[PDB]
């Protein structure tokens, strides 16, 4: 469910190719008022643990609107989470899987890492059925327990001048609504 | 024992709105009658209630 | 992106109460300009709901407030909170001054005459609202300070002549002074405002003297519900004040209608001007006393350009220090003599009191400041 | 001398032997104080601002560092002193040939 | 007075910050609490306090001395 919410938010990077016209509306703000370098939202795990995460590049005059905005879009999923995103995501999560499981070592790879945690490897038809499953109302349950208000942990590095303080990060972090 | 009161209550916003509006008059009621009770405890006798049923 | 830095107001609520740069230091001896700001539309408030129910002639004067007393729903209530409001308002007014001295913030210079300008605003202010509600003391202390206007060579006369309108205290001059009084904290709060915008250029101050560039932290919502805390502490102090002995600050003597024959012999003004009262008729004389009086608060203006020290507090400074307590002690000794009637011993240690006010300013200050910038190896 | 004594018996009294600032941290900014600051090399500019947060964060929590990390008054290892009245005179002398 | 980002110039400090919810509303409120406030309350005796006892000497002294001077009929 996570790799399905952020294969819609995923990563921008500044050398792409068509800016105004991104299907994600972070990325299209963060090209719209030129905010972030890069960014990745992602998901890594370890057993029973690990850090649903993300993680942007910018200039530190710009870095309170990136922090907005990334809020804003996990509380747009929190509680608006709409089908044609969840469609264009499930698409996404088909793309990069397969072009994922390529190869000999990234095939190798995910076979050895199988089966030292969970005993087993998972069959592609496995993956299909998992992708079926999921809909946007798996994703408000997921991103109503996952995202929010729960305490982040936030690793700050270079100018960190107008990053704001935690307590900003906990209060925004949820909605009252706005 | 707290968690029921976390999840019922204080994850949404409505549901906190409705909380603290039920809260305000179920205290509205129960704080009336503790000042009415306790306040002519301490001044048992010489209230006009009292010298109203003497009269 | 976000309606809070780009919306024409909402960028000066940005600037003003989210994202001000504050120092992350401060105790709670800072709370004190909110709190102002709180006690002063409270009390807008509480003289607004008073002149709803209100007539201002000397008639119906002392007739309307009784009214307000009996027959107003929580009028009582309202009256009382207008008055030990001000009462309050003037002791957080001293508190943020005697901050604003200590800690070094008199540095600030354009800051500080706003803040002087407030502070004559603010004592005229309460000062016609006290001339208002026509007591025996409302109506002999003010003909007092008309007099005390009349001090002044070669204007000052004609001048009390003008706001007399005729001879004396009149039903013209009570009107004139409900309108001064009706008027003056709207200016108040335009001035309030242009003393925390010269604050927001400049940038805030810690209780220690060194400038925390470093260490900002946003003003929302630590400041905020710190100042909902102390503001409940005050209002707590306000309530249980109106509540359990309003006749403390209240007067004996005030209530009687005003008559002009009496004159009782126990006179005094509030407790906010007994200083304004004592320091008054210390010198023996008019001119003396009120030049004494004005020269004061101009002393209080005097107060940053003798900054002579290289620290910005007087917290690492000890002797200054305790210099400082000793002004605070002479402050204090000064308001109860200019409580006490006039008898000899409280002559002697009046007179004694407000020349060592101001020894204790246009010389031992710099003194003491210099002292301290030889002691350090400078 | 007996002022030295009551030197010693100041910088004990001062307080800001107990926090943990030497005698150029406590220098209240004029003009001439933000060029003195600037007229530093980096080691000692990032020792004041790091001498200085520490003196922040002592003095919102309300407690102090024990006698065990006190600045002792000879270790008054001063160093904004000479590049401050240098400043000065050159400040001076500017002065003096707008006077005359 | 400004924006974040301009305001001066630090390197080299990490700053490890604790989320609340990790610890106590109130932890050591009296059991470090009450001696250091002692201790602070021993620091600041001997420089505000001697404006106290001049200020309640001179009280209770004129108040003596203006009933003293009332009984001299
Ligand atoms: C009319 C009453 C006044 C109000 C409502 C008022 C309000 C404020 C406010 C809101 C602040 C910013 C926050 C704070 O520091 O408390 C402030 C700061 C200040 N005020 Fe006033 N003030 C008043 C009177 C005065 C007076 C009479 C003075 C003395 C001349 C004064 C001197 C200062 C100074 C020096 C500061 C800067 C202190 C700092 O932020 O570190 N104020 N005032
Ligand atoms: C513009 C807003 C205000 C209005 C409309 C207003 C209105 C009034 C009125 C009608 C009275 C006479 C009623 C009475 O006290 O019995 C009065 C008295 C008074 N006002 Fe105000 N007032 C205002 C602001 C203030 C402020 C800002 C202060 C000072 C903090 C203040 C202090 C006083 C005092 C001390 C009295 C005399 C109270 C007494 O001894 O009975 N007023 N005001």
């Amino acid at each position: 469910a996570l790799q399905v919410a952020n294969a819609i938010i995923g990563h921008y990077d500044c050398t792409y190719g068509g800016g105004m016209h991104l299907s994600s509306p972070l990325a299209s703000v963060a090209v719209t008022n030129k905010l972030c370098q890069s960014f990745q939202t992602f998901n890594i795990c370890y057993a029973d643990t690990g850090l649903l995460g993300a993680h942007f590049v910018c200039d530190h005059m710009s870095i309170d609107d990136m922090m907005f905005v990334l809020q804003g879009q996990w509380m747009r999923l929190c509680t608006s989470a709409t089908e044609s995103e969840v469609v264009r995501g499930k698409n996404l999560l088909r793309n990069a899987l397969v072009s994922h499981l390529d190869g000999t070592t990234p095939v190798c790879e995910d076979i050895g890492r199988s089966l030292l945690t969970y005993g087993r490897r998972i069959p592609l038809a496995e993956w299909e059925s998992r992708i079926a499953e999921v809909d946007a109302r798996v994703v408000r349950e997921v991103c109503s327990k996952y995202f929010y208000d729960q305490c982040p942990a936030v690793a700050g590095f270079g100018p960190i001048e107008q990053l704001p303080d935690y307590n900003r990060i906990r209060s925004g972090m949820f909605w009252l609504r706005f | 024992l707290t968690a029921r009161l976390y999840s019922l209550l204080f994850r949404r916003t409505s549901t906190f709105a409705l909380t603290i509006v039920v809260g305000a008059l179920f205290f509205e009621r129960a704080f009336d009658q503790g000042a009415d009770a306790i306040y002519e405890h301490i001044n048992e006798g010489k209230l006009w209630k009292h010298i109203k049923h003497k009269y | 992106i976000n309606i809070r830095k780009t919306h024409p107001l909402m960028k000066i609520v940005n600037n003003a109460f989210i994202d001000l740069p504050a120092p992350s230091n401060i105790s709670s001896w800072w709370n004190f300009g909110s709190l102002l700001g709180i006690c002063l539309i409270l009390q807008i408030l509480t003289g607004l709901f008073l002149a709803m129910h209100y007539t201002p002639d000397t008639t119906t004067a002392f007739s309307s407030v009784t009214h307000i007393c009996r027959d107003v729903n929580y009028g009582w209530i309202i009256r009382y909170m207008h008055a030990n409001g001000a009462s309050m308002f003037f002791i957080c007014l001293f508190m943020h001054v005697g901050r604003g001295l200590y800690y070094g913030s008199y540095t600030f210079l354009e800051t500080w005459n706003i803040g002087v300008i407030l502070l004559f605003a603010t004592m005229a202010t309460a000062f016609m609202g006290y001339v208002l509600p026509w007591g025996q003391m409302s109506f002999w202390g003010a003909t007092v300070i008309t007099n005390l206007l009349s001090a002044i060579p070669y204007i000052g006369t004609n001048l009390v002549e003008w706001i007399w309108g005729g001879f004396s205290v009149d039903k013209a001059t009570l009107t004139r002074f409900f309108a001064f009084h009706f008027i003056f904290p709207f200016i108040i709060a335009a001035l309030a405002m242009v003393h925390l915008l010269f604050l927001h250029e400049t940038g805030s101050n810690n209780p220690t003297g060194i400038p925390s560039d470093t260490d900002k932290i946003p003003f929302h919502p630590y400041y905020t519900i710190k100042d909902i805390l102390g503001a409940i502490l005050l209002i707590l102090i306000l309530m249980l004040l109106v509540l359990f002995t309003p006749d403390l600050l209240g007067d004996p003597d005030n209530y009687t209608p005003a008559n002009p024959l009496n004159t009782p012999p126990h006179i005094k003004p509030e407790w906010y001007f007994l200083f304004a009262y004592a320091i008054l008729r210390s010198i023996p004389n008019k001119l003396g006393g009120v030049l004494a009086l004005v020269l004061s608060i101009l002393v209080l203006v005097i107060m940053p350009l003798l900054h002579t020290s290289k620290q910005r507090s007087m917290m690492f400074r000890p002797i200054s220090q305790c210099m400082f307590w000793i002004l605070v002690a002479d402050l204090l000794t000064l308001t109860w003599i200019g409580g006490q009637p006039v008898e000899h011993p409280y002559i002697i240690i009046g007179q004694l009191a407000s020349i060592m006010y101001f020894l204790i300013i246009l010389v031992m200050m710099p003194v003491a400041s210099i002292i301290e910038n030889n002691l350090l190896k400078w | 001398k007996w002022l030295e004594g009551i030197r010693k018996w100041y910088y004990n009294a001062a307080g800001f032997n107990k926090l943990g600032l030497m005698r150029d941290d406590t220098i209240h900014e004029n003009d001439d104080v933000k060029e003195a600051i600037r007229r530093l090399p980096e080691n000692l500019y990032n020792d004041r601002v790091f001498r200085i947060k520490r003196a922040l964060d002592l003095s919102m929590r309300q407690q102090i560092l024990p006698k065990e990390q006190w600045t002792k008054y000879e270790e008054d290892k001063f160093y904004l002193e000479p590049y401050l009245k240098e400043v000065i005179r050159e400040r001076k002398e500017r002065e003096e040939w707008t006077k005359k | 007075g400004r924006q974040f980002g301009h305001l001066t110039r630090v390197r080299h400090v990490i700053t490890y910050s604790l989320s609340p919810f990790e610890q106590r509303a109130f932890p050591h409120y009296f059991s470090k609490g009450i001696p250091n406030v002692l201790r602070r309350t021993r620091a600041c005796i001997l420089r505000v306090a001697p404006p106290f006892v001049v200020f309640y000497l001179v009280y209770t002294w004129g108040t003596q001395e203006f009933e003293k001077s009332k009984r001299k009929n």
